[PDB]
RNA sequence: UUUCAAGUCGAUGGAAGUUUGAGGCAAUAACAGGUCUGUGAUGCCCUUAGACGUUCUGGGCCGCACGCGCGCUACACUGACGGAGCCAGCGAGUAUAAGCCUUGGCCGAGAGGUCUGGGAAAUCUUGUGAAACUCCGUCGUGCUGGGGAUAGAGCAUUGUAAUUGUUGCUCUUCAACGAGGAAUUCCUAGUAAGCGCAAGUCAUCAGCUUGCGUUGAUUACGUCCCUGCCCUUUGUACACACCG
């Protein structure tokens, strides 16, 4: 072993990403956020992005310019589950489908480089006896 | 509007990419030399084809 | 009557000349030897850490010798191995490309090997001269 | 031209190609002395056709052979057999046929397989099962 | 354009036609104080299908193997262009298609 | 689990190494594990240096299999 | 290239990264034990400390002892490449990393509740006990 | 030997002497066997504009306390690795496309990327330099360097789209399994068993099939004991034929 010892700090806390906190984070580019990411988010940016994902981010950047007492963004609805969280949403609630449902879900920054449909499970869970 | 949505979805390199010459079929469908032909559309051709079972 | 690479066996031979290129010394050698695999298939990387590498250029060397216009790719190919899928059966998988591709583009600037037209690597000039030497040395004992 | 005959010995799908020409008694395998036959626990299968006649009989004849197909056992009966059959082939047309009448005499009391080819092939898998005659188990 | 190394390919999926055109082109550059390298037996090729036999999925697993096979000839010719394609035409039979390559 | 065959050649057993396997009809890697008690890999080495010192004559070389004899 | 003798010297059980091994286990496979190192991994850092790959456990000095604990917990500074590390690409400082014994699972669990705290389906899976990549399960995981 | 017949068993010759080896075709009737989810094959019933037609988006066919069937890795030393040796056959392959097989060179630990060239093919990929295997070493009976699930982090490929990880690669984690009860399957010579390779599916994915070759046996070459079927005799009140 040698010797172990057990310390800790925070220089004034604050989430951080990949080497980058919570305030730098938001309002870099998505272009220059996705350098940072992993191997299929980044990937996924260079094949070219349709008219889909482009769009529901100026929905959901129009629907903050809704509330300006800072509460929460009224949701906007959304099928293409395929999207990429992106910090630059975070915080915007949208409804993501399932197949039947618009399941609710908040952007919390934790979930940025994430699939967008992962966090609403699109079968209930098996209930044996 | 709506010409841009019907039959919008991309319909190549897919099995409904394809077709049976005959029976216009997904299923079952043979590539090898070109067929283009479902498997069952080829046991009913085969003669007429060229194919013969020897072996 | 003459000696030549194919008049002695081949794997005592290589083990002879594997000595003769360390001991001379003048083989560029990358910085990665002492860490790598061989192949992708492999699972660890060579027992041999110091002379694994001389031993793998000889071999090519040999390899070489009695062919004409071997590529690279063809020799991740001979040197791969069956891969151990875990449950999945066995497969061969081709040996890392960088590997080899130093060795010939190692051995080329030490004189024994160059490329030939038609694609693939010829024996030099020199490259006969130089391994048919190697092969009197060996049998002597 | 010289003295030169040229034959050929079969296994499964290795067959190996025998120049048998008039000279100092050279033997070799692809360009390479028949002394470092791989198989080496098998040399001695190569072996058999100079040891049951007396290496004197290579003396006058050098033999340069060659081998493809097949696998690394079934090249090597290829290889005996191409030198035996072309060692009998020669006398035929070179020397008295009274002596190739001995060779032969001695090659086919020990082994057939130095001068007769085996008809043995693959047989073809048929469907219902993953071999020739295995099937695929059966429930019921 | 005048004498021509000239040669033919001749590709059938029946021997007896292939061989009679082959032979009467052979015949026909005999007569004809001609020099020509042939017939040339190219590896036949062997196009097989293998299908099941159920046009459904019940039954015991049973299946069909069908067969094609295409044999393919060449023949080299020392000739003027001019004199070959008029032996092409007298040798032509329905079956076999015939094309020549300079 | 009851094997706890030695992998450290210490003095003791060393010069008794040399006393006993003299007085062995065959000796091999397996024979040098099972009466010495020692470890496969530190009989392989003592079968390449007493045949080297002289002691151990080679019937025959292979790798996966090394028979050996007395030399007297 | 020869049968050696000590006395005194062998060290029948190490203590590293306070985990117990046994010296008499060759130097490469011995450090297995310790979690978060494989044999890929230990076949490195003994080759960049000089250690030959050819000594008990029990065989090394403190010296040789202390330079391999020192390499593992810095090996990018010993020409370590960053593919071959254990945890590169930290989520939260970027940084390439290989995290030991005492901080695989500490790290290993910050991943998991960070899986559970945002509600994905892999940290679901993963609190049910379950599969989470995908494989099927009516037929297969039916331990306990 | 034999009814001296049909044949059978031994030798000799022979490439071949088990119908020479293997298959393809295959009679009289029959089954409520399976398919209208192959058909622009069909009768009838249902539906036919709020479609059960068809199309777009998303999910599902993978969903998991469990029983069963076809299989793959293994439980090690006749072995794992690490280097070195290094041999097949059956096959396939493209154009103004919608992109085929891809060598050779150059990057990359890899996976993979890039630049040229060959091949509509006995020509080039390709001798598909495949794997078991062989030689020399490390390991040393230890849940061990057997075994590689499960899982964390990261790197590429295909694809509009990979989240419920398509697949590949790198590191780490390293579970049951220490040869398996009652039962039961397949098999007689290049056969069984290993061992891989190609073709089909296929943008990607082969633990699947269809074939091909490499290494290559033990044990019968007999019988009706079990099981299934056929024939002969027999009983029958069955003939929609014992599902009587
Ligand atoms: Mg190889
Ligand atoms: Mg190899
Ligand atoms: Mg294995
Ligand atoms: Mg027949
Ligand atoms: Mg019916
Ligand atoms: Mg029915
Ligand atoms: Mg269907
Ligand atoms: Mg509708
Ligand atoms: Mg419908
Ligand atoms: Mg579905
Ligand atoms: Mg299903
Ligand atoms: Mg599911
Ligand atoms: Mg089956
Ligand atoms: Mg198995
Ligand atoms: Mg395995
Ligand atoms: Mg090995
Ligand atoms: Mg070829
Ligand atoms: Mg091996
Ligand atoms: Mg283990
Ligand atoms: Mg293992
Ligand atoms: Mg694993
Ligand atoms: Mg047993
Ligand atoms: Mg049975
Ligand atoms: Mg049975
Ligand atoms: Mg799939
Ligand atoms: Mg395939
Ligand atoms: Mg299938
Ligand atoms: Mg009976
Ligand atoms: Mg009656
Ligand atoms: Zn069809």
């Amino acid at each position: 072993m040698v010797d172990a010892t057990a310390p800790k700090k925070r220089t004034f806390k604050q989430f951080s990403f990949k080497g980058v906190d919570l305030k730098d984070l938001v309002e870099m580019p998505t272009e220059e956020f996705t350098k940072l990411c992993g191997a299929r988010v980044r990937r996924r940016f260079s094949r070219g992005l349709d008219s889909k994902p482009m769009g529901l981010i100026k929905k959901l950047r129009a629907a903050r310019a809704a509330t300006e007492p800072n509460e929460r963004p009224a949701v906007v609805k959304t099928h293409l589950r395929n999207m990429i969280v992106v910090p630059e949403m975070i915080g915007s609630v949208v409804g993501v489908y399932n197949g039947k449902v618009f399941n609710t879900v908040e952007i919390k920054p934790e979930m940025v480089g994430h699939y967008l449909g992962e966090f609403s499970i699109t079968y209930t869970p098996v209930r044996h006896g | 509007a709506h010409e841009n949505v019907w039959f919008s979805h991309p319909r190549n390199f897919g099995k409904g990419s394809r077709q049976c010459r005959h029976c216009s079929s997904h299923s079952g469908l043979i590539r090898k030399y070109g067929l283009d032909l479902c498997r069952q559309c080829f046991r009913e051709k085969a003669a007429d084809i060229g194919f013969n079972k020897y072996r | 009557p003459g000696v030549s690479v194919r008049d002695v066996p081949a794997q005592d031979f290589i083990n002879a000349y594997a000595q003769f290129l360390q001991r001379q010394g003048k083989l560029e050698v990358p910085g990665y030897v002492d860490i790598v695999k061989t192949s992708a298939g492999n699972d660890l990387p060579p027992q041999e850490a110091e002379t694994w590498f001389y031993k793998r250029a000889a071999s090519i060397a040999r390899h070489i010798y009695l062919r004409k216009q071997v590529g690279v790719g063809a020799l991740n190919k001979l040197y791969g191995g069956a891969k151990n899928r875990g449950f999945r059966p066995h497969k061969h998988v081709d040996a890392s490309g960088s590997i080899n591709r130093k060795c010939v583009q190692a051995l080329q600037k030490i004189g024994v090997l160059e490329i030939s037209p038609k694609g693939g690597r010829r024996i030099s000039e020199n490259g006969q001269r130089d391994l048919d030497r190697i092969a009197a040395q060996t049998l002597e004992e | 031209s010289t003295q030169s005959v040229q034959t050929f010995g079969k296994k499964k799908t290795a067959t190996a190609v025998a120049h048998v020409k008039a000279g100092k008694g050279l033997i070799k395998i692809n360009g390479s002395p028949i002394t470092l036959v791989q198989p080496e626990i098998l040399r001695f299968k190569v072996y058999e056709p100079l040891t049951l006649v007396g290496l004197d009989k290579f003396q006058g004849i050098d033999i340069r052979v060659k081998v493809t197909g097949g696998g690394h056992v079934s090249q090597v009966y290829a290889i005996r057999q191409a030198i035996a059959k072309g060692l009998v082939a020669y006398h035929q047309k070179y020397v008295d046929e009274a002596s190739k009448n001995e060779l032969k005499k001695i090659f086919a009391s020990y082994d057939k397989t130095l001068l007769v080819a085996d008809s043995r092939r693959m047989e073809p898998k048929k469907f219902g099962g993953r071999g020739a005659r295995a099937r695929f188990q059966k429930s019921y | 354009q005048q004498i021509h190394k000239i040669r033919i390919t001749l590709t059938s999926t029946k021997v007896k036609q292939l061989e009679n055109v082959s032979a009467n082109i052979i015949r026909n550059a005999a007569q004809y104080n001609i020099v020509k390298k042939g017939p040339v037996r190219m590896p036949t090729k062997v196009l097989k299908i293998t299908t099941r036999k159920t046009p459904n999925g019940e039954g015991s697993k049973t299946w069909d193997a069908y067969e094609m096979r295409i044999h393919k000839r060449v023949i080299d010719l020392q000739a003027p262009a001019s004199t070959v394609k008029r032996i092409t035409q007298i040798t032509i039979e329905p079956g076999v298609d015939v094309e020549v390559t300079i | 689990d009851k094997a706890q065959h030695i992998v450290i050649l210490d003095q003791e057993k060393y010069d008794r190494i040399l006393k006993d396997v003299p007085t062995y009809k065959y000796v091999s890697v397996s024979v040098l594990v099972d009466r010495l008690k020692i470890g496969g890999s530190l009989a392989r080495v003592a079968l390449r240096q007493l045949e080297e010192d002289g002691i151990i004559t080679p019937v025959l070389k292979h790798s996966k299999q090394a028979i050996y004899t007395r030399a007297q | 290239p020869l049968v050696v003798q000590e006395q005194g010297s062998f060290q029948h059980i190490l203590r590293l990264l306070n985990t117990n091994i046994d010296g008499r286990i060759k130097i490469m496979y011995a450090l297995t034990k310790i979690r978060g190192v494989g044999r890929r991994y230990a076949n490195l850092v003994c080759k960049k400390a000089d250690v030959e790959l050819t000594k008990r456990a029990g065989e090394l000095t403190q010296e040789e002892l202390e330079r391999i604990v020192t390499i593992m917990q810095n090996p990018t500074n010993y020409k370590i490449p960053a593919w071959f590390l254990n945890r590169q690409k930290d989520q939260v400082d970027g940084k390439d990393y290989h995290v030991l014994a005492n901080n695989l699972e500490s790290k290993l669990r910050d991943d998991l509740e960070r899986l559970k705290k945002i509600r994905s389906h892999r940290g679901i899976r993963h609190f049910w006990g379950l599969k989470v990549r995908g494989q099927h399960t009516k037929t297969t995981s039916r331990g306990r």
